[PDB]
């Protein structure tokens, strides 16, 4: 056996962070290396905190189902952790832009100013403290039943807009509104979405009834700022539950 | 959701009447066959996969006029969503016998199947026969009784449980119809 | 899903909406007094 | 209602799935510790009467402030209700053994009480002095089997856990 | 993966709770079955190179086509890769055999299953041709105890309803 | 159905926008090669009763495991089932044929087709049995035309790929 | 940039689908269709300094209160600077001939156009009378053929429409 | 998420054999004193709303300067939040006392804590004096040697379970420090 040293590569793990230099470029490389991974616990820590809200006392639910046939649900995160890749595969003013968004509607929900501070600086908190609000609080599109066949009017012309945004400028798609990655996912994703359908129009009759009031608070709070605005949130709940928050494409 | 537990205290808590020994009768009435539930329950996974394959064919068998352009199974994607929906009632009814009421059958299966079936024109006498399919395989499995397989079971008297599976296809028909 | 109008196959909506449901009592009671 | 059956039979329809062998596999440990808690039951749903007798007063001569005017237990049908709403709760757990799990107490008494008593003025500490001298006014093999004792004084902390 | 605690400590933690009487009373089923199913788990380990050259060659002998040119067991050598995927799987069917439920089957051979098989034309049909008829050579007085033999042909048929 | 200007007058729909310069110029393309996928649609149509007749024998000489009990073939009212099943895919190719596109199958032939064969036994080797047989069975002079071999061919193997 | 050829593979990749006989067919209508308007982008990149020449004091004669002090045109440099942009939007509209679509346009010209006139005072009516005298002094047989004319005007239109 | 059991099977996959005699010895053991495993855990979550004050008051009355204006737990919000990780911590390792494993304990509950406890800035030296008390809790409680409590129990040896939760404990003690 030769007497091997140890690395200078591997001594370089063992140094002492100082100012002024060349040592600042690593110093800050792997700090906020390390403070996206706080990010990923903040939005985590409250992704399922909203999530235990759908489970209420330890049965499960209708609404988180994840499949109802054989492998409709070992299909579904396939489908997920490549949407995960599309995500952030954008560009940067797509990126910013959507940094911006949410820094706007985070802040007008915000209850404490301690929270008002988590969202500005995290921003993958204030992203998933939008989307777990409309998971607990049933003001998604995935949720709202319309309750008249004007409302399904009513719901169908603003999401017309809402997919206007999953493609450029000149016409040509986006990356981010896309149901499909191999041979059949794309179909298998369609009979998925329906199950979600089924199981949406499911409820109690005292669910229906929370997030009736839900999705006009959810629709007049947000995308409104005048009378009329806050007209069609009253009147069609359905209408105002499909108005999604621009960082998205769909 | 309920199961057999959660319809002594619900016929109790109308009455605000404390469970004492004189309905605890009918609970150590049974876990006294509480075996066989499950003993039962795993008679129907087993072969579960080819059970509505029985069925469908079956249903195709008598009436022929599904293989027709305006028959309802009649397309690759059509013929999915019937063997889709063939496996689906089969499995919450396999719950409704394994918890032994049918309080989730009722509450997440039939929670709207009636509207959503004549609202699409899916026949009506066929689903009751599809039903009616699955009811009489189920009291060839929980009595041994499946033409081309036995199984190894204590043999014994069990078909109090067999008319309670039978009880429950009848409610299943007895939805949608 | 998308609104029935566009990118969507086949029916919704399998739910007695409040409208619904007026008319059937109105039949219940109307067949009592008939 | 939560139990061994409802818990095993929820999470597995998510998943899109029948009962496997390890939902059945529960449920044969459901009869394991059948034989206990259904035995603690017809003890306390035929000796109810004396049971929250003895959970009032220790209500009472832990804070006996609450026959103050101004207070909680100022007349009679203010007590008079007190002893009815203990033994809601000395119902409630012969209701929780019987599914075996934290079904009834969860829905009927847990979910939303903290508002309940709050607005009302209620003392919730009061509550409690009442429950944690019944699962230890309890003698092991005297009132039950030394088996199902273990079962009653395991849902009366959780009670003591809730509301405090 | 999914066991009979898995499931039910997981079922807990969604609702953010404490394992309470529903939680603890499943993993007495998880002592009174482990007895039985454990008397098959260690038997089916000594056997196992005969169980192989049991269902693996009455498949190439009942379903003889496959040796023609053209085919997946045209050659030798790869006659030999589908004779290890039987002891891929009922190697699986021991280590599901001693977790009480099934999850390393089915992260470890029904999920990503179908779409390999689809494309590389390996027929699940002649895959079931041998699993069907091991599980129709259990014979549970000489083979085994009785409960674990319908411990064993449980996990089996499994995996026929998952194949097809 | 997917076809040559409905992948237009959808993409345009979904910016809001009038029928630009860009989706004519597409249409222009659903007129040269249009027409070559039309005069093949009556060189099929036309003789649609033999070429179900040389694939559906082809299926029962290479595969010859199929006509044995407890397999797909089981009797003879499952044979000309199965000779019946042909006909229901050059068909749709026909349709494929005169719409432009990949309409009629992606919607039918391609839909949930996987689903429906695993479960009552249908290998996807069978099906395509028949099609790869037939697809370079044409020659380009007596069949059709010259490119219109190549617009039948690459409508073909499409129902061969996707289902296996 | 939108063009023939980027919208077909956009919506085959937002499905997850290999290239059809649809997108294969929607290129055979751009090669014809390219002998045609590609003839007018080289023959007006060759004479654009006299187009534009035109095309400019073609607004300073409908509207001659732009050279009013206060307005958009007062001084030399106001007006070079006007000039600038008819050649500007003749090069946006010489690429849509050579992209095969309404894409250089409506990214660079006509996107947050409507806003920087707003805010810095210039009237959008001066720049639909300069492109549309252009579009109207077309000599159909002498500046260009047929077909090059038919697509050179069709894009000077769809920047009027765009502007209004 | 693993347990005891499913550690067993996953180091019998790293080298891809069977189970055979010498394993299942930590698992006919295992299942020996799973009776007092219950029984273990049956005395950590019946006290924890009673152990959280009883180990978050002892880490204020040691440090007090947390109390003082700008201190992290001034507030009564940072009062609130810091008896609420008191409770996540005490519920996730009394996860894997009955998993017997910790490997639920760092990809649920302890996976990024400590970078997440840096950009907070919550201190980490108070942090493993709140846990160690609720060590010295448990190890005090799984014994039957609380001052304040004694439960009827079935006489015999436990203190290898408390040798298992002494394990899990200073895991979350080296996670953040
Ligand atoms: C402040 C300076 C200060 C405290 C606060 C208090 C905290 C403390 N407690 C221990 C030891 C135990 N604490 C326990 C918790 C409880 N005891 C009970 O009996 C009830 C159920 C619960 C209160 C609701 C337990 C069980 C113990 C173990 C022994 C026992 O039987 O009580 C310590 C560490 C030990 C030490 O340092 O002496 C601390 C800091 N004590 C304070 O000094
Ligand atoms: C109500 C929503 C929810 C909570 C809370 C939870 O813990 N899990 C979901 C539902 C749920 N799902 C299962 C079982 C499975 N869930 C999935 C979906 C996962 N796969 C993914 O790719 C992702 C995205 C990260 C997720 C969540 C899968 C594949 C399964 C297993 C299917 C199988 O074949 O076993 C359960 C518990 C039942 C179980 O078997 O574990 C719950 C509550
Ligand atoms: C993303 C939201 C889209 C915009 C914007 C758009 O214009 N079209 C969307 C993307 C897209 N999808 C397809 C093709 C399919 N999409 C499918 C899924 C839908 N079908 C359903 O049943 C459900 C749930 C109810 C959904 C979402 C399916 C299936 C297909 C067909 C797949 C195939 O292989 O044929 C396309 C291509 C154009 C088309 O409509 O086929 C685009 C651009
Ligand atoms: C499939 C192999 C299953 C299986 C199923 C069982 N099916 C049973 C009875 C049954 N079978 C049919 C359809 C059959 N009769 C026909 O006339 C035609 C074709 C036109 C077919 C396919 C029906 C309608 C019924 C219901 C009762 C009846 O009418 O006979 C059955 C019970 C009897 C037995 O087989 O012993 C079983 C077990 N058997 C299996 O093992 C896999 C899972
Ligand atoms: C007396 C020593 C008690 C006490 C009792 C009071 N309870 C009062 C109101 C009240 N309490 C409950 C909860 C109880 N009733 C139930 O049906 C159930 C279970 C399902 C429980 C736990 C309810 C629902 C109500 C309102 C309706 C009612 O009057 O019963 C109350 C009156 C307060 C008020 O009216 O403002 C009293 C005095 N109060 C005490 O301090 C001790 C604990
Ligand atoms: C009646 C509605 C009209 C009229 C129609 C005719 N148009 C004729 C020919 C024609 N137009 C175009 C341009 C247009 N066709 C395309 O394919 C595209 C782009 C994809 C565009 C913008 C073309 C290319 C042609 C064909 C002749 C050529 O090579 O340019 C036409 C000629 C006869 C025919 O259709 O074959 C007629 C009658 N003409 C009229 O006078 C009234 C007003
Ligand atoms: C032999 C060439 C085949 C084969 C064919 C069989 N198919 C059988 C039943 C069957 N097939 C289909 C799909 C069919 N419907 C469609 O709409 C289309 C195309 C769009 C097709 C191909 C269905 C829906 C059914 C069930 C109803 C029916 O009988 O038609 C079949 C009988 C199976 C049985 O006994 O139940 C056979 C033999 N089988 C083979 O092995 C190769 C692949
Ligand atoms: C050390 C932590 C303890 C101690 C532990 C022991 N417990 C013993 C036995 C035991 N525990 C239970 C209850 C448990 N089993 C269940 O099924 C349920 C509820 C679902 C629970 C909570 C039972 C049933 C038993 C068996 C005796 C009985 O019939 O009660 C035990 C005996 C040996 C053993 O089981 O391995 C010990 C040593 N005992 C102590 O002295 C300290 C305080
Ligand atoms: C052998 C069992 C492994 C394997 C080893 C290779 N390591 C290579 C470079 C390398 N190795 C180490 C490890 C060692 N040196 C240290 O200083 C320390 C502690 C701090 C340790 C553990 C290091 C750090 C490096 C990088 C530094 C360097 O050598 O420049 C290496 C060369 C790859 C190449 O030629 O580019 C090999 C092959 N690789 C294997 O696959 C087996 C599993
Ligand atoms: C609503 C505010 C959003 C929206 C979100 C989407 N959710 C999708 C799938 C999905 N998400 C959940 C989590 C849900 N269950 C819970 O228990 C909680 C709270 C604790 C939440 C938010 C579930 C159960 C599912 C279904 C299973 C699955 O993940 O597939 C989803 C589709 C993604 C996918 O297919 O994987 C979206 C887009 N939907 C909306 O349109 C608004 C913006
Ligand atoms: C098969 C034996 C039937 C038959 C069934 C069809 N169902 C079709 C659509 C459909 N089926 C269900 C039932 C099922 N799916 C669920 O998700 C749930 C509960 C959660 C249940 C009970 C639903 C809800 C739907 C609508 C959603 C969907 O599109 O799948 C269908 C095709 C409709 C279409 O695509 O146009 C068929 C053919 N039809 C029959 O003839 C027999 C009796
Ligand atoms: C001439 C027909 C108009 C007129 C135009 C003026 N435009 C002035 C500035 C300006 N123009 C544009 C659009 C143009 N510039 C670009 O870079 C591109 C795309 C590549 C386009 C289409 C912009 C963005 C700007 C602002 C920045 C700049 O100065 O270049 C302008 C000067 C404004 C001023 O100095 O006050 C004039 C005068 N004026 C006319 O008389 C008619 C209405
Ligand atoms: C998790 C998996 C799991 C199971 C499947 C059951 C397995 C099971 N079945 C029975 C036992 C039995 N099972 C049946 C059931 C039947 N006998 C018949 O003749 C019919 C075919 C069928 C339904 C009527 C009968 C009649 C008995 C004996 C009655 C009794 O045990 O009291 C018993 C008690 C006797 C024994 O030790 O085997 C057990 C443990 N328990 C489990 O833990
Ligand atoms: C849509 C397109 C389309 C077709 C191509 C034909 C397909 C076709 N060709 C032949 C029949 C034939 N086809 C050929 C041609 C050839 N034989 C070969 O082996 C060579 C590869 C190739 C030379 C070019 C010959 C020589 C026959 C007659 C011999 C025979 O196949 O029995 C037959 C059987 C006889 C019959 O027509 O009934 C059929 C169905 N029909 C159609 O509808």
């Amino acid at each position: 056996v030769t007497g091997a040293v140890s690395s200078v590569n591997m001594r370089r793990f063992q140094r002492v962070p100082k100012v002024s230099g060349f040592s600042a470029k690593v110093t800050k490389k792997n700090v906020n290396k390390a403070l996206d991974k706080a990010d990923m616990f903040f939005a985590k820590s409250v992704t399922m905190e909203g999530k235990a809200a759908a489970i209420p006392y330890g049965v499960y639910g209708i609404q988180c189902m994840e499949g109802s046939a054989k492998g409709m649900a070992h299909e579904k995160r396939a489908m997920a952790l490549s949407a995960a890749f599309r995500m952030n595969q954008r560009s940067a003013a797509e990126k910013t832009g959507a940094m911006y968004e949410n820094r706007r509607l985070a802040l007008i929900l915000a209850q404490n100013d301690h929270q008002e501070k988590q969202y500005i600086k995290y921003p993958k908190l204030a992203a998933a403290a939008l989307m777990a609000s409309t998971e607990v609080t049933r003001a998604c599109q995935r949720y709202a039943v319309p309750e008249s066949i004007e409302e399904e009017f009513l719901a169908a012309s603003v999401d017309k807009v809402n997919k206007m945004r999953g493609t450029t400028a000149s016409g040509v798609y986006k990356s981010s509104c896309v149901e499909g990655n191999a041979k059949g996912q794309a179909e298998q994703a369609r009979v998925a979405a329906l199950a979600v359908a089924f199981r949406s129009a499911q409820k109690s009759a005292s669910q229906f009834a929370a997030e009736r009031y839900a999705q006009s608070k959810y629709g007049r709070d947000l995308f409104s700022s005048t009378h009329f605005e806050e007209g069609y949130a009253n009147t069609y709940p359905a209408m105002a539950a499909a108005k999604r928050a621009s960082s998205y494409g769909y | 959701m309920l199961d057999a537990f959660s319809r002594v205290v619900v016929n109790s808590d109308a009455k605000a009447a404390y469970v004492g020994g004189s309905d605890l009768q009918a609970l150590k009435s049974f876990i006294a066959d509480g075996n066989k539930r499950l003993d039962a329950v795993n008679s129907i996974v087993s072969n579960a996969s080819c059970m509505v394959s029985d069925a469908v064919s079956g249903m195709i068998c008598e009436n022929p006029g599904l293989i027709s352009p305006g028959g309802n199974c009649y397309t690759n994607r059509r013929m999915a969503a019937c063997l889709r929906d063939g496996e689906i009632i089969l499995r919450y009814v396999s719950y409704a016998l394994l918890a032994g009421d049918a309080s989730v059958l009722e509450d997440r299966c039939l929670n709207g199947l009636k509207e959503t079936y004549i609202a699409l024109g899916v026949p009506t006498n066929s689903s009751i026969r599809a039903v009616s399919i699955m009811k009489a395989q189920a009291v060839a499995f929980i009595t041994n009784t499946a033409t081309e397989r036995k199984m190894s079971f204590a043999a014994g008297d069990c078909t109090s449980l067999a008319s309670e599976v039978a009880s429950y296809f009848d409610r299943v028909g007895a939805a949608i119809s | 899903q998308t609104g029935l109008v566009n990118s969507k196959f086949s029916a919704r909506m399998a739910k007695k909406t409040a409208k619904q449901t007026k008319n059937k009592v109105d039949e219940y009671m109307a067949r009592s007094v008939q | 209602m939560k139990s061994v059956i409802t818990t095993v039979v929820s999470a597995a329809d998510a998943a899109g799935r029948f009962p496997s062998n390890s939902d059945l596999e529960s449920i044969q440990g459901n009869i394991q510790r059948s034989a206990a808690r259904l035995e603690a039951a017809e003890k306390l749903a035929g000796n109810h009467e004396a049971v929250v007798k003895e959970a009032g007063d220790a209500c009472f001569a832990k804070y006996a402030y609450l026959k103050n005017p101004g207070e909680a237990g100022e007349n009679q049908e203010k007590i008079n209700k007190c002893y009815r709403d203990v033994d809601h709760y000395m119902r409630l757990v012969n209701y929780c053994l019987v599914v075996g799990g934290t079904g009834p107490l969860d829905e009927w008494g847990i979910a939303g009480a903290r508002e309940v008593y709050r607005t009302l003025n209620l003392p919730t500490s009061a509550y409690v002095a009442s429950i944690a001298y019944t699962r230890d006014r309890l003698c092991v093999p005297r009132d039950m089997s030394a088996q199902a004792g273990v079962e009653f004084s395991a849902y009366l902390d959780y009670l003591i856990n809730a509301l405090s």
